[PDB]
């Protein structure tokens, strides 16, 4: 009962009734039959604070679904952009790969998600990693004609990783809270920028 | 060899100029007549155009089999119902050829993407035989009423489709094929189709019904089953498939079962009310049919059917069959109800054992059949053009 | 909120199985069956079915990745619209005796939601446009009983209002919906839909006069109106858009113009030349509402209610010729127009229910939404 | 807007690697 | 200039309105659903047939439209003030479809210079082209009396005819080598087979509206049905024939397999018999295949006339065919009338068609009516706002 209502908190975004289940005892790792945790719950709906609340309660960031969908994964599907930029500032994997092969990139090409497909681009997102079937995120979205998608995919290439390492991210603001959490996924405070700086 | 092809149409059109010159001589039904061509050559021709590389050949080969088949049929009913003398061209022998001709593109939904055109002159003539002899079988000896076909048209064209293509069955497509894929234009196109099928189904079903009551319960009753079957199938393609989404197959195809049910009763005073549950019946039917059973049909009993003419023709045929029979039992109609019996086990068993001689003479290496690669393909008989 | 749909796999088979059950149960309940002209009157009510399907559900296929979802979905209104539009008319104009007319009739109904729903396609789902289908039918049979008991005009006379009704009951249930495009092949079969429907638009402003003499003078006055009206539209295009070039989109709906205009009086112009000169003032207020009511969502279905306002007028100023009758005919007009405007808002505010599970605004347009594509990811 | 600061050729620019090299010593000579 | 186009097109239609006003007042439901089938002919068919050029859709179905309407009024005022001499006249369905006969020989004559011409163009030819055929046709139905009830010679002879002769006034050298834009594409021939099906299954009605009711009217039916069914069959098979490695041809496909109900037209309501017909079909369909194999490149590269739907291998050739089999039924005895009669009404339609198509074109050379220029051949966007999308 107590389980099962952090996960409809979760789900509708009300973080006091979730945080009082936290403080009661509930694990926070707990997971509906779906294999759906309150993290990708909230990833769905896009409720950014709860994604953060539960971020800095240590909720584990890669845990999958019974597809294989991590928390990047349904927000990318989801088309939730705050959510994307949050999950990424503490640490996704931005290649994550579904049980199907699915990846973020192929997730947010296929459901016309300009916002998230160049997010993910300029965060070293692959274009180039395919599905069981062979798929790229180009070959979806020019399938489903996605012409922007299709465009922007195309004109970035293999830029690769644009955006700074997410420690120098949380360093340049100052975030204790998102390095701390960071650190705890990894244990590398100098993480080298392509310029060769550290946090 | 390359003049196989073309040898062979110019023997079948002489024979078919001598048969009418020695078999042959010369208003209020040729709206329907029309009806009826409009279906066999547009509906069916593009309800086939879902193959994303195969356009060509479906619109293509269906023109050329149906104009092929109201010769052939057209002779051979005439010889049938003459008993070998001479006889007369009527409406009535127009709209029975286009009948036949119907009859061959149902079965040739079953082979589709796997045949030459060469096999399709063929089995157009052996399978127009089948269908006369099992028609006349059906109207005469039995005397069983199937105004709207579901017993003698429908039901046998699937499974003659469903013999043929289990005579020529490739192990290598059983697990499927990179060609057999739909395209969104492709799809597009057989909606056309479907949506003429859908339109003029109540002309094909009272085209040679018996003027005055019987006609007009054949247009309400099948009207009314389509109307049914359209919101079953939706209904069904939304609950059999992930999430709800619709089937693109599923809407082509089921939402015509309502008029292939309806067929047997359609004259019969069923009422509105059940020509509409034959209808909705029809669509959980074909829904049903191409989500589960036509996989059943391919991979373990080694029956490809391309188009799922089975899950459209045959089991909505049989249902058909079988409302005929019921209605009989509750007095809708004074045929016998052994008769109706008789006629749905004729058509079935003709249609099979016709269709596997038919299908044995067309598993000969002489007709320039596709390989296994180029299945589904147009580019082996058409120039096909560059860019899409 | 997610812009993934939310799985309809438990709504829309429960809503579209149990509307056919109640439909199959009050046809047994409330409906009973029954020559020489047995075809030649089947084909009116055939040439309406095939307008109705194939031609205003392939002239809203135009969109670039919606052309599945407006023939499809168009199909499936056509099938309950018809039923229901049976029982509607049963009820409210007497058991119901289902004849080939009756049928006719109701498809007109239906085609009235069929045009209504051309402002709304592409930002519903099948749920909402049954929702749609029930209440506009509901609507506009209440509205031609309480003008038959109002008038002392007939029930199935009183359908002629259909194109105004259809077109503001559009407009406002458009005008309700959350706020949010073309390619050449979805184009060309809009083209088709659209020109089946000019090619059979006599037989629209034909169904409902009994006597043969008036069926032709109408048949001839749509005719001659709808030739006229396509010539201007077409040529009229290049002034009425900014690259000075035809418009496929616009040449698909201005070509019905003239019909539109002779629609409510082609049986009472008695030459050729008066239906002639009104389907050039059509293609005329054609081109002057492609340019202008831009200005001041679907630009087509706006001058599409102009110009069954303008059939209404051409109407008034026609009915004077073959001042009481004026003010009962205006009377009647503003009913019209205030039923379709009220039923409307309903039917809008009815949509914009949680429940229906609607695709969300960025996801306007596009097949994705609601039907099966293969290699795509599914689910969470 | 406010995000800039997130991409690594605008953390280069603000973090000004000229600044910390010797540029020159410039003595420009008075003959030519 | 700008306003060429919608300033003449609204001047004809005033025109059209002020003609009908002073000469045209108001059986008919027995033959409108044939006239319905005609209609449909006339606007689905012909329209979308001509939509096998991937780049010229738009403009073919739409011009089409355009010049399939103004041609019913124009044919309908030309065709009745030339029936009553100049009198008031009233108009049935034989008026309607007289005129959407007269709207098919345009469409014929248009599917010669399609992709080369401008809409302007297409409205005078429409206006001048009718004329020529309803003086034609007057001429062979009522000074000859010679029997074309499904107008081989009268409208498909004519039209292919005139329109050759319009193309070779207006032929470019840039377009004898061929263009990037006269090419075709997939869905652009399932279009195309849309409007091939649909001329081919209503063509019995299109033969036999005009027929007297009764024998020959069942008659011209049949015998356009079983007509075209032969012609299917030989059209497939020379297609192969002629073809690299026997693939078959789309062009033949979509244009070959009418052949048969072009060339059976003027023996329609003939005692051919089904048999007759059938041979005429069979000899349409290779006859049209071999035109389109070898006369039109023939025709393009070496006459300097350019066909670009191949309207000579359906209309002109099959309606000469047409023409010679309705003088060899008169030896026959099938039909009353001369062979004298039938051969004059034949050479009458050949030579009207040259001259008032070089007349036409002539007119139509002018540099005043904004035809592409040779790069912008066969391209929507010259007239259309084309979608970036296809
Ligand atoms: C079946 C009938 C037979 C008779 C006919 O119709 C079809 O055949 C047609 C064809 O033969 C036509 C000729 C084709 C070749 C034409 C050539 C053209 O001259 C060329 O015009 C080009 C301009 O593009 C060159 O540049 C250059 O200017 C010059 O080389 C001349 O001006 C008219 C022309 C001679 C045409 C005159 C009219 C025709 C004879 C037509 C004639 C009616
Ligand atoms: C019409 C249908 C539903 C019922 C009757 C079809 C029967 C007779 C058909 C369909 C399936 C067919 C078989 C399918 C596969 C094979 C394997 C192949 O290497 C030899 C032929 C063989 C063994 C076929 C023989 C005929 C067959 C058994
Ligand atoms: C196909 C097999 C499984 C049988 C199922 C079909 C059933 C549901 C159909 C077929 C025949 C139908 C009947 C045919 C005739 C009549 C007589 C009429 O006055 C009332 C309806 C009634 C009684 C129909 C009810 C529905 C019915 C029984």
């Amino acid at each position: 009962d107590a389980a099962t209502s952090f996960l409809r908190a979760a789900r509708s975004g009300n973080l006091d009734k979730a945080l009082d289940h936290l403080r009661n005892g509930v694990d926070i790792n707990t997971c509906n039959q779906n294999g759906l945790n309150g993290l990708h719950l909230a990833s769905k709906e896009g409720h950014v604070k709860m994604v953060v609340e539960l971020l800095h309660k240590e909720i584990i960031l890669e845990t999958t679904t019974k597809k294989g969908n991590t928390a990047l994964h349904i927000a990318a599907l989801a088309g939730q952009d705050e959510v994307v930029r949050e999950l990424v500032n503490y640490g996704a994997n931005v290649n994550a790969q579904s049980q199907k092969g699915f990846t973020p990139l192929y997730m947010a090409a296929q459901e016309n998600h300009l916002e998230v497909v160049k997010f993910l681009l300029e965060n070293g997102a692959n274009q180039n990693v395919a599905t069981e079937d062979g798929f790229t995120p180009l070959a979806v979205a020019l399938q489903q004609g996605h012409e922007n998608v299709v465009a922007h995919l195309i004109n970035y290439g293999t830029k690769g990783k644009v955006r700074l390492p997410a420690l120098h991210i949380a360093a340049r603001n100052d975030d204790t809270r998102t390095a701390a959490v960071l650190l705890q996924n990894d244990p590398n405070p100098d993480v080298l920028s392509k310029t060769g700086f550290t946090p | 060899m390359r003049f196989t092809f073309p040898l062979m149409a110019i023997v079948l059109e002489i024979a078919m100029i001598v048969l009418f010159g020695l078999f042959v001589e010369y208003f209020e039904l040729y709206p329907l007549f029309q009806d009826v061509h409009v279906m066999i050559f547009v509906g069916f021709g593009f309800l086939m155009t879902f193959l994303k590389k195969y356009g060509f050949s479906s619109v293509g080969i269906n023109l050329l089999v149906a104009a092929l088949g109201l010769q052939w049929g057209t002779i051979v009913q005439g010889i049938l119902q003459s008993q070998g003398q001479k006889f007369n061209i009527g409406i009535k022998n127009m709209i029975n050829a286009d009948f036949s001709a119907a009859t061959v593109l149902i079965s040739f939904g079953a082979v589709l993407g796997k045949t030459s055109p060469t096999q399709m002159l063929i089995m157009t003539i052996l399978e127009i035989v089948f269908f006369a002899h099992n028609e006349y079988l059906v109207s005469e000896i039995f005397k069983a009423s199937d105004i709207g076909a579901s017993m003698t048209i429908h039901a046998f064209g699937a499974y003659f489709g469903l013999a043929v293509a289990g005579i020529l069955y490739r192990s290598g497509l059983r697990k499927g094929h990179e060609n057999e894929e739909s395209a969104y234009y492709s799809d597009l196109f057989a909606m056309i189709g479907t949506l003429f099928l859908w339109m003029f189904w109540p002309s094909f079903n009272s085209a040679i019904a018996e003027p005055g009551d019987k006609q007009c319960r054949a247009i309400v009753n099948t009207y009314f089953s389509l109307a049914a079957c359209v919101l079953t199938a939706f209904a069904f393609s939304s609950l059999v498939e992930h999430r709800g989404k619709l089937n693109m197959v599923h809407i082509q195809n089921a939402t015509l079962a309502g008029g292939v049910a309806v067929g047997t009763c359609a004259d019969m005073a069923i009422h509105p009310f059940g020509s509409m549950i034959i209808g909705s019946i029809a669509g959980m039917v074909s829904v049903l049919g191409y989500k589960f059973l036509t996989p059943l049909f391919t991979t373990k009993l080694r029956i490809h059917d391309t188009c799922g003419v089975h899950n459209l023709h045959g089991l909505p045929g049989v249902v058909g069959g079988l409302a005929g029979i019921v209605a009989v039992a509750m007095g809708a109609s004074n045929t016998s109800m052994a008769m109706q019996a008789a006629a749905l086990g004729s058509s079935i068993g003709t249609a099979v054992v016709g269709g596997l001689m038919t299908g044995l003479i067309l598993k000969l290496p002489l007709w320039g059949q596709p390989s296994d690669q180029n299945c589904y393909d147009d580019s082996v008989y058409w120039k096909v053009p560059k860019t899409r | 909120s997610s812009k993934y749909p939310r799985s309809v796999r438990r709504c829309l088979p429960l809503w579209a199985l149990t509307l056919e059950a109640a439909l199959i149960l009050l046809f047994y309940f409330f409906t009973h069956y029954d020559q020489k002209g047995l075809v030649a009157s089947y084909q009116v009510g055939q040439d309406l079915t095939v307008m109705a399907a194939l031609g205003l559900g392939f002239l809203t296929s135009n969109f670039r990745r919606h052309s599945w979802s407006s023939v499809a979905f168009n199909l499936f209104m056509l099938a309950l619209g018809v039923q229901w539009a049976i029982l509607l008319d049963g009820f409210l104009s007497q058991k119901v005796v289902i004849t080939l007319f009756s049928i006719r009739l109701a498809t007109m109904s239906a085609m009235s939601v069929l045009i209504s729903a051309g402002a709304v396609l592409g930002k519903v789902n099948l749920a909402q446009l049954v929702v749609m289908v029930l209440v506009e039918v509901t609507a506009l049979g209440t509205l031609r009983m309480v003008i038959s008991n109002i008038f002392n005009t007939d029930y199935h006379m009183n359908l002629r209002h259909f194109y105004v009704f259809a077109a503001y009951f559009g407009l406002t249930v458009a005008w309700c919906l959350p706020k949010p495009q073309r390619a050449t092949i979805p184009s060309l079969s809009a083209m088709l839909g659209a020109l089946f429907l000019w090619m059979f638009w006599p037989s629209v402003n034909s169904p409902l006069l009994r006597s043969p003499i008036q069926r032709k003078n109408a048949m001839f006055n749509t005719y001659y109106a709808l030739a006229v009206s396509v010539v201007t539209a077409i040529s009229g295009s290049s002034l009425a858009h900014p690259q000075r070039k035809i418009s496929m989109t616009y040449v698909h709906s201005a070509v019905l113009a003239g019909g539109v205009a002779v629609g409510t009086s082609c049986h009472l112009i008695p030459s050729p030349w008066l239906a002639m000169v009104l389907g050039l003032v059509a293609g005329l207020i054609s081109i002057g509402g492609a340019k202008c009511l831009p200005v001041c969502i679907s630009v087509m279905h706006s001058i599409f209610s102009l110009l069954g306002l303008l059939g209404e007028i051409t109407y008034i100023v026609l009915l004077v010729l073959h001042g009481f009758q004026v003010l009962l005919s205006i009377g009647e007009l503003s009913l019209a127009i205030v039923i379709a405007l009220t039923s409307g808002l309903l039917t809008g505010l009815l949509l914009n229910l949680k429940i229906w599970k609607a695709p969300h605004v960025a996801k306007y347009f596009d097949d994705q939404v609601f039907w099966k594509f293969p290699h795509l990811a599914v689910g969470f | 807007e406010e995000l800039q600061d997130d991409y690594e050729d605008m953390m280069e620019e603000n973090l000004e690697q000229e600044e910390y090299e010797d540029p020159d010593i410039p003595e420009s000579q008075m003959e030519e």
